[PDB]
RNA sequence: AAGGCGGCCCCCUGGACGAAGACUGACGCUCAGGUGCGAAAGCGUGGGGAGCAAACAGGAUUAGAUACCCUGGUAGUCCACGCCGUAAACGAUGUCGACUUGGAGGUUGUGCCCUUGAGGCGUGGCUUCCGGAGCUAACGCGUUAAGUCGACCGCCUGGGGA
């Protein structure tokens, strides 16, 4: 329905869940997905295998614009870092761009307290 | 403490020549015009307590030249604290 | 340890 | 003698993402590296070298 | 006297209003046993990062040699002026007379 | 000086250290009371308010959860103006001076040298890790002493009560 053939790839890494969403050079978003809706729950929720699905099924919403060469922006500590990205060649695309975009405050605000166990 | 004009003519004021820089007397002139210069200054920075120990030390250094003068020669002493506008 | 403190106040005995 | 206005200089003496490099890595002198890390705050605000490799 | 190294940049749409703020403040300097050390223009000049949305930001460079009664107003009308987006001041260790690399590699 | 002090730039201002000489001529050391500074919390007045976070709200945990964990959240944290003057305020070593084998370094200068390289040779200020003699109950200290001495001041006299 819309030509784009630009793709960026948003996609978060945090310790709890992995979200994969795909937008354009201009912000416009095109398509999310979450690990919590793929079937994986709590402690099957933060494992890298729920990465390599959440990224095939963000992948298959936003083929309808004809998306070739997207960019990947990662954003996180998080672990499922490299199973997202295979995801997205395993899924017929031309990976072009990688780069970390992961915020580094500059000691701006105080950090929470520690979690003593 | 001062410029090099401000040092240098205050050391020909109370000297006997160029040379005459070391002793007592100009190192009292020193101390006095420096208080004399810091007195704008910590009106409008009390909290600035650490400069103030600068300030204090500059006092405490000028009492212990004038003890030295007034157990030696009080006819030297009589001249410089009223050329100074000192003992208040 | 010093005389001349012992000077001001002696050694006091309990 | 160091100025911050030899900005190749400063290309040598930063990462990719502007992150300044110390002295282990590059084996320079400590006098400089005082001297090197305030003339580069100084191109910071002059928008001579980028901050981060975000933007 | 104190020697200073004044850098300010001129927003770029008004980039034809530099000379006419170069010899209105060279006046005011002057007048007042004001020394002047390098004047260099550069033209316009990429930005390592944006500033205030634009790009091509044009760049001049001063040493100015004075006392501290243009340090007062100088900094004062570059703040009232909107032309000028960031100014910055130095204080240096010398009257130095040497020029930039930017103009010797351009 | 210590508690402490970290974006950049300007203004005001403090001490420390090095080189070359000139100059005063013991002008010094030390400190009871006295004087000032002095982490953070807290208090008074008036502002300010992101984030964090006593009390407290809610959910789990549990025998109970008051705590832990999580979601929120006031005082406070911020500034001005005072007051309070306590810390494991520790180098757990009061200040000052004099000497007594030394290395690995760091920092900061200065002098000379086929400048024959940011080097060679010395020489002061600051600082860490080793270690001989010696000392110490051991641990360790050991040219920055807890080695050998001098000058002065503070403080301790079984534990608990306290
Ligand atoms: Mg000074
Ligand atoms: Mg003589
Ligand atoms: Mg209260
Ligand atoms: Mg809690
Ligand atoms: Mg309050
Ligand atoms: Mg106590
Ligand atoms: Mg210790
Ligand atoms: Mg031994
Ligand atoms: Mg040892
Ligand atoms: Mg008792």
């Amino acid at each position: 329905r819309k030509q784009v053939s630009d793709g960026v790839a948003h996609i978060h890494a945090s310790f709890n869940n992995t979200i994969v969403t795909i937008t354009d050079r201009q912000g416009n978003a095109l398509g999310w997905a979450t690990a919590g809706g793929s079937g994986f729950r709590g402690s099957r929720k933060s494992t890298p295998f729920a990465a390599q699905v959440a990224a095939e099924r963000c992948a298959d919403a936003v083929k309808e614009y004809g998306i070739k060469n997207l960019e990947v922006m990662v954003k996180g500590p998080g672990p499922g870092r490299e199973s997202t990205i295979r995801a997205l060649n395993a899924a017929g695309f031309r990976i072009t761009n990688i780069t970390d975009v992961t915020p580094i405050p500059h000691n701006g605000c105080r950090p929470p307290k520690k979690r003593r166990v | 403490s001062l410029s090099t004009e401000a040092t240098a003519k205050i050391v020909s004021e109370f000297g006997r020549d160029a040379n005459d820089t070391g002793s007592t007397e100009v190192q009292v002139a020193l101390l006095t015009a420096q208080i004399n210069h810091l007195q704008g200054h910590f009106a409008e920075h009390k909290k600035d307590h650490h400069s103030r120990r600068g300030l204090l030390r500059m006092v405490s250094q000028r009492r212990k030249l004038l003890d030295y003068l007034k157990r030696k020669d009080v006819a030297r002493y009589t001249q410089l604290i009223e050329r100074l506008g000192l003992r208040r | 340890a010093t005389v001349n403190q012992l000077v001001r106040k002696p050694r006091a005995r309990k | 003698e160091i100025d911050y206005k030899d900005i190749a200089t400063l290309k040598n003496y930063i990462t990719e993402s502007g992150k300044i490099v110390p002295s282990r890595i590059t084996g320079t002198r400590a006098k400089y590296q005082r001297q090197l890390a305030r003339a580069i705050k100084r191109a910071r605000y002059l928008s001579l070298l980028p901050y981060t490799d975000r933007h | 006297m104190r020697h200073y190294e004044i850098v300010f940049m001129v927003h770029p749409d008004q980039s034809e209003q530099v000379p006419g703020m170069i010899e209105r403040y060279t006046a005011a300097i002057t007048g007042a046993e004001g020394k002047i050390h390098r004047l260099e223009d550069w033209g316009r000049r990429q930005l390592a990062y944006p500033i205030n949305k634009l790009h091509k930001a044009h760049y001049v460079l001063m040493n100015v040699e004075a006392p501290q009664e243009v340090i007062d107003e100088l900094e004062t009308t570059f703040r009232f002026n909107d032309a000028v987006i960031r100014s910055m001041v130095m204080r240096t260790k010398h009257a130095v007379t040497e020029a930039s690399p930017m103009v010797k590699a351009k």
